[PDB]
RNA sequence: AAAAUUUUAGGAAUAGUUAAUAAUAAUUUAUAAUUUUGAUUAGAUUGUUUUGUUAAUGCUAUUAGAUGGGUGUGGAAAAAUAAAAAAAA
């Protein structure tokens, strides 16, 4: 019963005829603040105390990614997974945004200050 | 009489099966079941592996 | 026989709502005032959302910024030019009105126009009521009906509350599909039918055990509100915990699947193990979806020319008698194995937000200033609340008469502030401050009725609704035998009728005035 | 139907059926008896006394 | 005194044999080792 | 935990381009069924012993069967209920509408009862009277208990027992006997080759003992007859 | 009289265009004769046929009127669009 | 059962339901294992010596 | 060939009659 | 201080009038009843 | 006896096809003869047969299937109980010109069978839907049956569990109550239907004229436990009507009882000994007229009140879509 | 009952340049046309109609 | 109230049933009745020189518009659209 509503519906059904496109959607991220030498992480693994912004971080999540600033270029490396996420002195299932937390990535990886850890999702 | 009655009932069941029309070919049945002889025979008793 | 003025919750959804009541000039003027206020402040067309309820809507660009929503002046009216382009897209599959951030303003506007229709036609008076209350959004609606908040301000207030809820959900890592609500009925759950008190005790034990068993992961489950004495409890959580709770609330699962004699802890352990087994096997998530739409084809090659352009019959009786593929809730064979299946005791809800949950503590803290800077300063609030003047307002949290100067009410509100959900787990990494508690402490140290009211309003955003206690206090303490509940769909008047009060049971006559005005 | 199957336009009418069939009064009954009305008198053979 | 159980069960039992793998208390495997 | 196996779901692609998705429960066809446990604790099977079908071998169910199920015929209330139900059954048989009965020998029904559509016409009344015969043979000694005069002391003891337990009065006993006599006089007479029972069954009953008992009760009471 | 099956006794039929394509005439004739796909609903049943498109290519037509033909050159079609 | 038929006129001379030909010994040879020899002797057509 | 297929063994073992022990 | 009846020319251009169904028969209530009791609202 | 057909899979496929396409006789015969010849009928097979029987509203066949299932030791389930109750509720009934449609259903205690099925479904732990309760109530309140007391008990337990009332069940129960002369119960049912919002009953709301009156069971219990005084409470007064001395009151009440009995003893000509609710009341399940319903909502999609007459869906000298068409 | 002489009325309503007229008047040898409902300009690159 | 005439490419069983009766309103009796000489159910169709055509006893048409629950009224239901119709000076 509305002209622009009908136009929007027509545009939606015209766009829906195009084939699917894969979009990497990032749910949340954290910015590294300090990095500590962790014994349990491994010789090549370093723990990181960092502040998480724009959403919470799930330790049980599967797909993670690392972003490093090179030069205002942002390169992406280490599509892996979080090994041990702990806040204060106790393990946590998830940490909400704004709260500082300590993260340890798997595969014995170490990251410096300024790194950005991002949890993402692939879907059609 | 028991056997004759059983045969008559089987003939009636064939007449009823005639309702389904022509039967499909082999590959439908062949792909219907992925069961193997192992799962078929384990129901009664587990046979030892050959030596 | 004193009427209790009850307001429906945000759960009600209708395209029509109260469009037919705009024929009265006064109701039309009020509706135009509210719609113009909302359009000038955020470019949102409530009339369009109600009458059309589209799937895609365009509002003012950069009008959904959380910083501006939080720090803007609620009382001040926006003077945005009508030529401002509307480039912000809001899209929902079911409809725009399904979105909470816009559902709340529409529901509040419908309540206001219905009340205005009653007042103009029948001379209905709110002051005749001796107690006023509402479910969730009904609290704000009741305050606006009293007059402490003008409708123009209140529409913006509820829109900002909804926007903060949406921001909290977006900040939550779990997607919108991972947040579901269910209504549980322990009586039909056959959990100690002899004692409904033991039934609700077993329900609480079940949810606590599930929360403890799943505290390692990000799964959560907690009781959100208590609607009926033993017939309706609304709880939210992730699909895994909800399926575990559904399996617990199933006599067959407790009979043959595990035990028939085992303790509640063993039952919960078997339930979570079975849920994990279902995940391993591949049971579909959210199986409560409806069947496939009516099939009409036009490809004669695949189905024949005689079947083209015609709907296929759903069996010999056209679906009148459901088949085994549609009675999955009775045959626990496939698509009904998971606990998410509707079974008349574990009812799904269409709402996709964990209202009154631990996930909304941050939203509550951000929303406290929003109601702090929206109330009148010190005159009308104190006149209304003080000693108290009828109608008395009941709060969702620890439902009691709002008596800010009473030590008993102060202790009840402090217990509500410092309380916790039944299945809540505040481990490390969970947002937790005490801004509302400190605000109420300041409101107890110095009078600050406005600050106390703001704190108690903000608390219910992330604290459970004690509607059972509200009903008990309305019937017994305030001597109410009649309920005038305004709702398009009779959301809570049905529960009011269903529940029985023992005082020889007091008779409660309840009605929806805009819907059954003839009976009034 | 179990007896006859309809697959084309069917003839209608009793005396309009082609080929035509009509009564033929001239027979043994008309040769023997003077019938006051058609079919008043008949001659036949008894084919049952069960009743 | 009590009415007898319906003798029509003979018709149901007619041309029926107890399945080895469909007994109420039959397991897999049918025969267990000692 | 006795988990029920799931159906095998197969998707097949027709050469015309159609798709068929069907779930065949091939697993739960040879494997033994997975029985469930009742919520109440023990499974309660539905009872179907009261339904009336075209089962020729089975007798027609009657309300007297429900009272005979308990077997506590000593109870006076149970005896009264038995008498009321038996009288109702006999009266229903006597006043049955016999418009379209048409009970005649049919050749095709040699090895089975009457046709399914002919149950009410040519089978119902015969089954009803056979059920009446069976119920009477079962409950005659309960409705009309045997009397024993013995000597004078035996008669005194019998009268004392009767006064202690006057379960059924002479009037209602006589009404029951009258309805039974009417049914016996209007019994089914014609036998069929399909009748598996004895041919002597379709004959009127002998109620000499019942007449003696009702006469004993009538003389026991002070005035059984009135000028009305 | 098996011809004109889709006319259903009427001397003409009211059809709607769906597709248009070309077919080779029967040998020894050679060419690309134009034939159109037509759809029509009769007594709540849809029917699809193929008819020779001899109408002039002028206005943008969506419906067509179909009559009988008789030219044995095209195997499968016997219906012709009225001019 | 020929000795105790549950129907009258076991045989018939219709066009599509002739059963007299289906009563000869050749058809009973198939079920000769279950056959009753007295019934075969009394009710059969074209029996051999 | 369909008869030879292994599902026939499943059918046979499923329809195998139970044998009562001698009294 | 009557109602038209729809006509359809069936054969030989002969009109056929579909008069409203009698209010007493069960077919009107059959149409009024819901189609799928489990799914649709009562 | 080809191996393609001598297998449970093909038997189940054909059984499903017959249950979804043909009538109940096909499924019954096929299931019984397969069971006789060697096919084992599991819970799925029995549920398919019961679905077909419930869809066609067969009672005796449902009872026979239940007996066979119990003999074969197949445990029922929620779908089985739902199908049993639905079949018992869909059993055809009524009177057509002083001719009873289904008189065998009188002796086939389908109401009791459905009640036992519902009780078993609740006890075993399955979720009994509202359709089962409505069908169970209909089995009690169909025109040939008068069990309004048990119907009231079932409806009270339904309201306590907060079930939903079907318009058909409400109509049948109201007809039964009016036939059995229960105006108070009929008014209560109408008020409940108006309050719930049943389709067609949104306007049949009436004031309670028995608001202060006690129940008949209450007055009977009071009499069992002065009956002369209790007669005044039993008889309703209009306020402006006042009691008379009890000696004359007893005579007046006896006169009224005699007059009422004499009035109700008079035969009604042409009524065939049937109530007005039982006159011209033939009910069959919707499977009988599904084709009519489908073609009505096609030929007269926008004229629901129009009669579906032939020549709307077929020309002259041509067959119509529905073979049976109106009735048989 | 069948309505003929409808395209004749639609001829007066379809104004502008006729598709067949444009096809006939296009003397360019480079361009190509195909006829489905009108003479649409075929795209050599893809084979579809030239937008 | 009777008799004759009575449709379908792939043809089979039908049934408030037949007769007798001191029986209105059948508690009975019978080896009952229908049908391959084409029944019953289902489809089509207003039955008995009226149209068209031909050398034709062929082929092809046709609104004689006719019937159980709505009132037991009326001599008789057909009684709730119409249809050229004079109904008590
Ligand atoms: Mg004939």
């Amino acid at each position: 019963n509305v002209l622009y509503h009908g136009l929007e519906a027509l545009k939606e059904t015209l766009v829906g005829a195009l084939p699917k496109i894969t979009k990497i959607r990032v749910t949340a991220e954290a910015e590294c603040l300090q990095v500590f030498r962790a014994s349990q992480a491994g010789k090549s693994g370093n723990a990181g105390g960092m502040r998480v912004t724009k959403g919470t971080i799930i330790a049980a999540h599967l797909t993670f990614r690392v972003c490093r600033k090179a030069p205002g270029h942002r390169v992406v490396v280490y599509e892996g997974q979080i090994k041990e996420l702990r806040r204060f002195k106790e393990l946590v299932p998830s940490v909400e945004l704004g709260l500082e937390c300590g993260v340890i990535m798997q595969d014995e990886f170490q990251f410096r200050t300024g790194d950005i850890l991002q949890q993402y999702e692939t879907y059609e | 009489t028991q056997e004759k009655l059983a045969a008559a009932i089987q003939e009636h069941v064939q007449d009823a099966y005639r309702f389904s029309g022509p039967t499909p070919d082999q590959p439908r049945n062949r792909l219907a079941d992925p069961v193997t002889f192992e799962d078929a025979n384990n129901m009664i008793a587990p046979n030892a592996p050959a030596a | 026989l004193q009427r209790a003025l009850v307001f429906s919750g945000q759960g009600a959804h209708r395209r029509g709502m109260a469009t037919e009541y705009l024929r009265i000039p006064a109701v039309a003027c009020l509706w135009e005032r509210m719609k113009g206020s909302m359009e000038q402040k955020y470019g949102i067309s409530l009339q369009d959302i109600i009458t059309e309820n589209p799937t895609r809507l365009y509002v003012y660009n950069d009008a959904y910024d959380v910083a501006a929503i939080c720090e803007r002046s609620c009382q001040d009216g926006g003077s945005v030019v009508e030529s401002t382009p509307k480039q912000k897209l809001i899209s929902h599959p079911q409809g725009v009105l399904s979105l909470t951030s816009l559902t709340q303003p529409c529901m509040l506007a419908a309540h206001m126009v219905s009340l205005e229709y009653l007042k103009e036609t029948r001379g209905y008076s709110v002051e005749s009521s001796e107690v006023i209350a509402g479910h969730s959004l009904g609290e704000f609606s009741a305050l606006c009906a009293l007059g402490v908040l003008s409708p123009e301000v209140a529409i913006d207030l509820v829109y900002r509350r909804g926007a903060l809820m949406e921001d909290a959900v977006k900040h939550s890592s779990q997607s919108n599909e991972g947040h579901l609500m269910f209504a549980c009925n322990p009586q039909r759950a056959k959990l100690c039918v002899e004692d409904p008190d033991l039934a609700v005790d077993q329900l609480h034990i079940f949810v606590e055990l599930i929360a403890r068993n799943l505290s390692t992961t990000a799964s959560f489950i907690e009781v959100v509100n208590y609607n009926i004495s033993y017939e309706q409890y609304v709880v939210v959580g992730d699909p895994i915990a909800l399926s575990a709770l559904g399996k617990c609330l199933d006599p067959q699962f407790r009979a043959t699947s595990c035990g028939s004699s085992a303790t509640l802890d063993n039952i919960v352990r078997t339930a979570v193990s079975s849920v994990l087994q279902d995940k391993q096997e591949g049971i579909t998530m959210n199986p409560n979806t409806g069947p496939a739409p009516d099939f009409v084809t036009s490809c004669a090659r695949k189905y024949g020319i005689r079947s083209t352009f015609r709907r296929f019959l759903r069996g010999p009786d056209d679906g009148y008698t459901p088949s085994l593929e549609e009675l999955t809730h009775l045959t626990l064979q496939e698509d009904g194995r998971s606990g998410l299946k509707k079974k008349s005791w574990f009812i799904p809800l269409p709402l996709s937000i964990p209202f009154h949950s631990s996930m909304l503590r941050r939203a509550m803290d951000l929303f406290l200033p929003v109601v702090r800077d929206a109330l009148p300063d010190e005159e009308t609030m104190r006149s209304f609340f003080c000693e108290p003047k009828k109608p008395v307002w009941l709060t969702n949290l620890t439902g009691t008469a709002f008596r800010p100067f009473d030590v008993d009410f102060q202790r009840d509100a402090l217990d509500a502030m410092q309380s916790m959900n039944v299945g809540e787990i505040r481990h490390n990494g969970r947002y937790h401050t005490n801004l509302v508690e400190l605000a109420f402490k300041n409101g107890m140290d110095t009078s600050s009725v406005r600050d106390m009211c703001a704190a108690v309003l903000a608390a219910q955003l992330a604290h459970p609704v004690q509607w059972i206690d509200v009903m008990d206090s309305a019937v017994f303490q305030h001597g109410v035998r009649e309920a005038h509940e305004i709702s398009p769909v009779r959301t809570v008047a049905d529960m009011f009728k269903r529940t029985v009060f023992r005082g020889a049971a007091l008779d409660i006559v309840t009605r929806c005035l805009p819907s059954e005005e003839r009976f009034l | 139907n179990r007896t006859r199957h309809h697959w084309a336009v069917s003839m209608t009418g009793v005396l309009s059926q082609r080929p035509r069939r009509m009564p033929w009064p001239y027979d043994l009954t008309s040769l023997i008896f003077n019938q006051p009305r058609q079919g008043s008198d008949k001659i036949g053979y008894v084919v049952g006394t069960s009743m | 005194f009590n009415p007898v159980l319906p003798p029509s069960t003979a018709r149901l039992r007619l041309l029926t044999y107890p399945m080895a793998l469909a007994q109420p208390h039959a397991t897999v495997p049918l025969i267990q080792p000692t | 935990p006795r988990r029920i196996p799931g159906t095998t779901k197969v998707t097949y692609t027709n050469k015309k381009g159609r798709t068929f998705s069907f779930s065949v429960p091939v697993s739960e066809l040879t494997h033994p069924q997975v029985t469930l446990e009742s919520a109440a604790g023990t499974w309660r099977e539905m009872d179907t012993s009261f339904c009336e079908l075209g089962d020729i071998e089975d007798d027609m169910p009657s309300p007297v069967d429900e009272c005979l199920r308990g077997g506590s015929s000593l109870d006076k209330r149970l005896i009264q209920e038995v008498r009321e139900r038996f009288v109702s059954f006999c009266r229903e048989y006597v006043l049955m509408d016999t418009s379209g009965m048409k009970s005649t020998i049919l050749s095709t029904e040699l090895n089975a009862g009457p046709d399914y559509e002919h149950y009410d016409r040519r089978l119902r009344r015969k089954r009803h009277w056979l059920a009446i015969r069976h119920r009477f043979e079962d409950v005659r000694y309960v409705i009309w208990p045997d009397v024993v005069e013995e000597t004078a002391r035996g008669d005194s003891a019998q009268a004392d027992v009767s006064l202690t337990n006057p379960s059924l009065t002479a009037g209602e006993m006589l009404e029951a006997l009258l309805w039974l006599d009417a049914a016996s006089t209007f019994c089914v007479r014609k036998v069929h080759p399909s009748d598996l029972g004895d041919k002597s069954e379709f004959l009127p009953l002998d109620l000499q003992r019942e007449v003696e008992v009702v006469a004993c009760h009538a003389r026991r009471d002070l005035d059984f007859f009135d000028p009305s | 009289f098996l011809r004109m099956w889709f006319l259903y006794g009427c001397c003409l039929r009211f059809v709607l265009f769906v597709l248009c394509y070309y077919m080779s005439p029967r040998l020894p004739s050679s060419g690309n004769r134009r034939v159109l796909y037509a759809v029509f609903y009769l007594y709540n049943f849809v029917w699809m046929l193929r008819c020779f498109f001899c109408c002039f290519i002028g206005l943008v037509m969506s419906l067509f009127i179909i009559e009988g033909g008789g030219f044995v050159d095209l195997p499968g079609v016997k219906y012709y669009t009225r001019i | 059962d020929p000795d105790r038929p549950h129907i009258k006129h076991i045989y018939n001379q219709t066009a599509l339901a002739r059963n007299l030909r289906y009563a000869r010994y050749g058809y009973f040879k198939r079920d000769m294992h279950l056959l009753d020899v007295d019934k075969l002797v009394r009710h059969a057509r074209l029996l051999p010596t | 060939a369909v008869a030879n297929l292994p599902f026939a063994k499943m059918i046979r073992v499923g329809m195998l009659p139970e044998l009562k022990s001698s009294k | 201080a009557p109602k038209r009846v729809d006509c359809l020319r069936i054969h030989r251009n002969r009109p056929l009038l579909l008069h409203p169904m009698k209010d007493n028969n069960k077919l009107l209530e059959l149409s009024k009843l819901p189609a799928r009791p489990e799914f649709d609202s009562w | 006896t080809d191996p393609v057909r001598r297998d449970p899979t093909e038997f189940l496929r054909v059984l499903r096809r017959m249950s979804r396409t043909t009538s109940w006789q096909k499924t019954m015969l096929f299931a019984s003869k397969g069971r006789m010849v060697g096919y084992r009928l599991t819970r799925e097979h029995y549920n398919t047969v019961l679905f077909s029987q419930s869809l066609w509203g067969r009672a005796l066949e449902i009872v026979r299937v239940v007996r066979a299932m119990q003999e074969d030791k197949v445990q029922p389930n929620g779908a089985t109980y739902y199908y049993i109750v639905n079949g018992m509720g869909n059993a055809d009934h009524g009177w057509n010109y002083d001719f009873r449609i289904n008189r065998r259903l009188e002796k086939i205690q389908h109401w009791r069978v459905a009640l036992e099925a519902l009780e078993a479904c609740e006890a075993n732990g399955f979720d009994s839907t509202d359709t089962m309760h409505n069908s169970a109530l209909i089995t009690l309140v169909i025109p040939g049956f008068n069990r309004w007391q048990q119907a009231s008990l079932l409806l009270q337990r339904m309201l306590r569990e907060d079930r939903r009332m079907h318009p058909t069940m409400v109509k049948f129960y109201h007809d039964c109550l009016v036939r059995n002369n229960r105006p108070r119960e009929a008014s209560s049912l109408m008020r409940l239907a108006a309050e719930r919002g049943v389709h067609g009953y949104e306007d049949k709301w009436e004031a309670d004229v028995y608001k202060g009156r006690p129940l008949d069971s209450e007055v009977m219990n009071e009499s069992e436990g002065q009956a002369s005084s209790l007669a005044f409470a039993s008889l309703m007064l209009r306020g402006d009507q006042r009691p008379l001395p009890e000696n004359l009151q007893a005579l007046l009440e006896e006169e009224t009882t005699r007059n009422i009995e004499a009035e109700r003893s008079v035969p009604v000509p042409f009524s065939a000994g049937l109530h007005a609710t039982e006159i011209n009341s033939v009910f069959r399940p919707r499977v009988y007229r599904q084709l009519w319903y489908k073609w009505q909502h096609i030929a007269n999609r926008y004229r629901p009140t129009a009669a579906l007459k032939r020549r709307q869906l077929a020309p002259r000298d041509s067959p119509t879509g529905i073979p049976g068409f109106y009735r048989i | 009952q069948i309505l003929q002489k409808g395209n004749n009325i639609l001829y007066s309503f379809q104004w502008g340049l006729n598709n067949g007229t444009v096809h006939d008047l296009d003397a360019d040898g480079g361009t190509d046309y195909f006829m489905d409902g009108a003479f649409h300009v075929r795209d050599k690159e893809t084979g579809d109609i030239d937008w």
